[PDB]
């Protein structure tokens, strides 16, 4: 596996709501609850959205949100904007000590 | 409880013989001094009273360290999920036997120390304990909801006290508690992908007896304040079922896997005393 | 309310008390227990079970499975030991290893007398004879056969029963001994010599090989908790 | 409703509080039982008799 | 005399002429749920003679190279007959078991083996990844695995192989290999004996389990002194592992469960 | 306050990356690198810790790199010991500093990485 699943591409309407899932397996997700996001925007460094499971860095707004459902994770984007058109890319920690990124997921607003 | 007696023993000349045995069988060849030297007779005043498995286990046993801040608000709630499985030593001691059954002596030793000089002095502070039990939801900040703590445990210790102290009873949803597991928590069936049934080795339950959520009760002073609460875990009533041999190699992970320290015993001579 | 006086050693925290304290489940229905079987209610009943040694334990076959197996031959008769020992069972490296050894690092001070038992691995064509002996401290050790015959022993023929048993006696100036190689505690030498020689027939093999193990007797006792040297735990 | 036990003269306990993880740690029951483990054979062994193997 | 000896359990049949007198684990006869102990409520199958019988698992080649031998028990008797049939249909499943291991060879052959009844005998993996070890591998059936002289970690991180690496001093799981005796246990000095056998209880933390998650009892075979004989080229002799399953109750009936393969 | 140094091209030989942070962030959090192929997405590259003098590789360039510290002038260095035409990249020097409230083992606290530098592209062409 070793990169984390993510889906290529998401697409939505402004307004409605969006959920970007990042499977991956019984050693990295479904064992620890060190599971991140961050948003990329072209030419720009990587901000963390959420940093632990359900929990949000400070000046993040509250219509970002997670969740884990086991050996997989998802991030939810609700009520659609266009300043959330970017890459975001999944995170979490393996059991023998390295970190892993997922495979990023370009978001469009329609 | 007493020892026996070693009783006097003459010389002997006969068909028995106990020296000779087999260890084929598996049978350890049950003998004493008085079937192969000539013994007095001694009054034995030694006791065994130590050697309880009541006696061995009554001591505590430090298991998690965790660290909280107080601060303008970096680290302001901390939350450890609980397992004796990170401190060697008591894992050395429960890791002799296959299954247990003990009630549980929490002790919780706090310390906490400033990490800046300029800005001020502070209060003493008050820390909160929280046990989650699994299934009851985490807490996202300090301030959040789930401090009310309406159904969950709570001990609310004040800086400067004696260490706080908390019994659980056995807990566990079997007879005994496993500290050994030949399985998985589930079974990969035929005509599933490879992104399904997969479980873990040796897990059973992944969250088997929740979290303590730590967190400091007070508003932030100017200067930032670091605590540590130190878990002290001292089995009590304790019953064991399966002896196994003890570990030997430096442990790696919550299984008995190794990778480091495979060679444990140091050279020494056939014939050298 | 009652007029009352602190004592000294109040609002201390003391690892080893036996105070109660309030429960955080009150009220919980515990999960009845079952008769598994092998319950074990003291540590000396771990002690007495016979648990191979590790005695070879030289630069090539030491952290292997040849460290079990000492080597005899079929070759001409000499008075040089097979094997040596010291009665050290807590820190003796042959001996710390074992069973009883790791039972005798969680303690301070050991007593009562031990049982060496011995396994021939040959064939059933090869017989042979062997003194197996104990010296209690204080002379030199012994480096023949004829030095360590004044001492405990017994001779073992090596017939249809293929082990044999040495109960090394408790003889000690002190009730306990002090676990940690003290000269003042020290327990003594114990050895095993050939007695005649192993004969072997045509189309056997000339190399045979013994496993010994060690246990404790039923006048074994230990008296004071202490944490080992054998676990550790990096940062 | 006290339980006063010897200390190997006499020592008193009352047990405070209503569930049983609560209480201390009592000096007693130091009994063994070592057959299960070192003589576990289905035919009992005598130790002087000889065990063919 | 003892060294004599037969068993008869179901229309199978074991005699041996030169037998070390057999062990009970831990003093403990298999039996039946008592009503005290049941936990489930539904009535159990007992299939009786139909179920605790003696099988033959496939043969193992004893060399002077060789390191030792491992199964798990009752994934080691899963292909065997309607006690595999009544496993794989039931959720929950008992048994305790009788073992016997025949390894007969000449008076002028030497060597020993240690056999070691084991409850939850858990195996170290072969990776940096903690208990990584896929169902597949650590439930091999009746071929069951082999010890190993030294631990070999997998570098592959595409394809990893998730699988054992049970070091032969080590135990496979990081004790002593001569404490070890500690387990129920029998020696096969080939001077004395040609078998071992070993009657085990039902050992677990609960009165019943699921036997297609969970394995109560492992069979470690170790060569506590190498096989040697007087030819110069080489020797090989057969070892055979026959186990009968008893006192098996089985609770709660379903579809069959079929388990995933390689 | 992270800097990141300058941008680079060879083809084959090795190349030392250089990253230099504030003293308070290089006494007491990891730095963590990151690469980023053009439209392919992040890869972690490692880890040095400056507080404990400790450093771990990712398993696809445990060969190839190495980290180092500069304990007078709160630096670190990230040295490739050769380079392949796939290793045409940004990279980033980043550092861990928010913490999780879960504890890490049970001694330890958790650190994601949360501040990110300006980075390097380096581009292995003939
Ligand atoms: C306020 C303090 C509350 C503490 C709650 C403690 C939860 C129960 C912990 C029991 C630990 C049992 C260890 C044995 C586990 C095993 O090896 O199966």
């Amino acid at each position: 596996q070793s990169a984390l699943t993510q889906p290529a591409s998401v697409s939505g309407s402004p307004g409605q709501s969006i959920t970007i899932s990042c499977t991956g397996t019984i050693t990295d997700i479904g064992y620890y609850n060190y599971v991140s996001w961050y948003q990329q925007h072209p030419g720009k460094a990587p901000k963390l959205i959420i940093f632990d499971v359900t929990n949000r860095p400070s000046g993040v707004s509250d219509r970002f949100s997670g969740s884990k459902s086991g050996n997989t994770a998802s991030l939810t984007i609700s009520g659609l904007q266009a300043e959330d058109e970017g890459d975001y890319y999944c995170f979490s920690h393996r059991s023998n000590n390295i970190r892993v990124f997922g495979g990023g997921t370009k978001l469009t607003v329609l | 409880n007493n020892l026996p007696d070693t009783q006097s023993s003459g010389p002997a000349h006969s068909k028995e013989t106990p020296a000779l045995t087999a260890v084929e069988t598996g049978a350890t060849n049950p003998l004493v001094p008085s079937d192969t030297v000539q013994t007095r007779h001694v009054i034995q005043k030694r006791t065994r009273s130590e050697s309880t498995v009541e006696s061995f286990f009554a001591r505590g046993a430090c298991v998690a360290i965790i660290e909280v801040d107080n601060d303008a608000p970096s680290k302001l709630f901390s939350v450890w999920k609980i397992t004796y499985k990170d401190t060697v030593q008591l894992r050395r001691k429960l890791e002799f036997f296959t299954y247990s059954r003990f009630d549980m002596e929490f002790t919780f030793v706090v310390t906490s120390n400033y990490t800046d000089a300029n800005n001020g002095h502070a209060l003493n502070q008050v820390y909160q304990i929280m046990y989650i039990p699994p299934g009851a939801p985490i807490p996202g900040k300090w301030n959040d909801y789930t401090w009310q703590t309406s159904s969950n445990p709570s001990v609310f210790y004040t800086y400067g006290a004696p260490p706080a102290r908390i019994s659980v009873p056995y807990v566990g949803i079997a007879n005994a508690y496993s500290h050994f597991y030949d399985g998985f928590a589930k079974v990969p069936l035929a005509g599933q992908a490879s992104t399904e049934g997969d479980s873990l080795y040796g897990a059973a339950s992944l969250n088997d007896f929740g979290s303590l959520a730590v967190r400091v009760v007070n508003d932030h002073n100017p200067t930032k304040l670091t605590s540590k609460i130190r878990v002290y875990m001292k089995p009590k009533h304790v019953r064991v079922w399966c002896p196994r041999p003890p570990r030997a190699v430096p442990y790696y992970g919550p299984g008995v896997d190794y990778k480091d320290g495979l060679a444990p015993l140091p050279g020494k001579g056939l014939t050298t005393y | 309310g009652l007029p009352v006086l602190n004592t000294p050693g109040s609002n201390q925290y003391l690892t080893a008390d036996n105070y109660q304290s309030p429960c955080a489940i009150p009220e919980f229905d515990v999960t009845p227990p079952i008769d598994i079987p092998g319950e074990v209610r003291n540590m000396m009943e771990l002690a007495e079970i016979d648990t191979m040694i590790p005695l070879n334990l030289t630069n090539q076959r030491k952290n292997t499975m040849d460290m079990y197996r000492v080597e005899l031959n079929d070759a001409a008769h000499s008075d040089t030991p097979i094997l040596c020992l010291s009665l050290s069972p807590a820190s003796d490296p042959r001996l710390a290893h074992t069973m009883l050894g790791e039972i005798l690092n969680y303690y301070t001070h050991w007593a009562g007398s031990l049982k060496f038992t011995f396994l021939f691995c040959g064939s059933m064509m090869a017989t042979g004879k062997l003194l197996v002996s104990y010296a209690p401290p204080g002379a030199e050790a012994p480096k023949s056969r004829k030095e360590a015959m004044l001492g405990t022993h017994v001779i073992w023929d090596i017939g249809l029963q293929s082990s044999c048993t040495m109960v090394v006696p408790w003889i000690s100036n002190t009730t306990y001994r002090q676990t940690i190689n003290d000269s003042f505690t020290e327990g003594g030498y114990i050895s095993m010599f050939y007695q005649t020689r192993v004969v072997v027939p045509l189309s056997t093999p000339r190399k045979m090989d013994i496993l010994g193990f060690v246990s404790a007797c039923n006048d074994f006792s230990v008296r004071l908790l202490r944490d080992t040297t054998h676990i550790s735990q990096e940062a | 409703g006290a339980q006063v036990s010897s200390q190997k003269i006499n020592y008193t306990t009352i047990n405070y509080y209503r569930d049983s993880a609560s209480n201390a740690a009592s000096k007693q029951d130091f009994a063994q039982d070592p057959s299960k483990f070192t003589e576990p054979i289905k035919d009992v062994l005598i130790k002087t008799a000889p065990t063919l193997n | 005399s003892v060294r004599v000896m037969q068993l008869t359990l179901g229309n199978s049949t074991i005699t041996t002429q030169e037998a070390a007198n057999s062990v009970v684990a831990y003093g403990r006869w298999p039996e039946y749920i008592k009503d005290s102990e049941a936990n489930p409520v539904d009535q159990p199958t007992e299939p009786d003679v139909a179920a605790c019988r003696f099988y033959t698992l496939d043969t193992v080649t004893w060399r002077k190279e060789s390191r030792g031998w491992w199964w798990k028990l009752p994934d080691a008797l899963k292909d065997m007959g309607l006690f595999g049939q009544n496993m794989f249909y039931h959720y929950l499943g008992r048994a305790g078991y009788t073992v016997h291991v025949q390894c007969n060879a000449s008076k002028f052959h030497q060597g020993a083996l240690g056999v070691f009844a084991v409850p939850e005998m858990c195996l170290a993996g072969d990776s940096t990844t903690h208990m990584f070890t896929k169902y597949e591998n650590a439930n091999p059936g009746e071929k069951g695995g082999e010890f190993k002289g030294s631990f070999t970690l997998d570098t592959n991180a595409t394809n990893p192989a998730r699988n054992f690496c049970p070091v032969d001093y080590l135990f496979g799981s990081g004790v002593l290999a001569g404490n070890a005796f500690v387990y129920p246990h029998q020696i096969i000095n080939l001077r004395t004996n040609n078998c071992a056998t070993l009657v085990l209880p039902y050992v677990n933390s609960l009165s019943i389990d699921s036997m297609t998650k969970h394995n109560n009892w492992g069979i470690a075979i170790l060569p506590l002194a190498p096989l040697d004989f007087a030819t110069e080229s080489s020797t090989e002799i057969p070892i055979t592992l026959t186990i009968a399953p008893m006192c098996c109750e089985f609770n709660g009936l379903r579809n069959i469960t079929v388990p995933r393969t390689q | 306050l992270v800097q990141s140094g300058a941008e680079l091209k060879k083809p084959g030989a090795s190349v030392k990356f250089s990253c230099q942070a504030s003293g308070f962030t290089f006494t007491t959090y990891d730095i963590h690198w990151v690469r980023q192929a053009p439209g392919q997405g992040l890869e972690w590259m490692g880890m040095i810790s400056p507080s404990r003098d400790s450093t771990i590789y990712a398993q696809k360039f445990q060969g190839r790199v190495t980290m180092t510290s500069d304990t007078s002038t709160s630096t670190v260095y990230m040295e490739l010991t050769s380079l392949r035409s796939e290793d045409t990249a940004l990279y980033y020097c980043a550092t861990a500093s928010r913490p999780s409230a879960w504890v890490f083992r049970s001694l330890y606290t958790y650190y994601y990485m949360d501040v990110w530098g300006t980075g390097t592209t380096v581009t292995v062409s003939s």
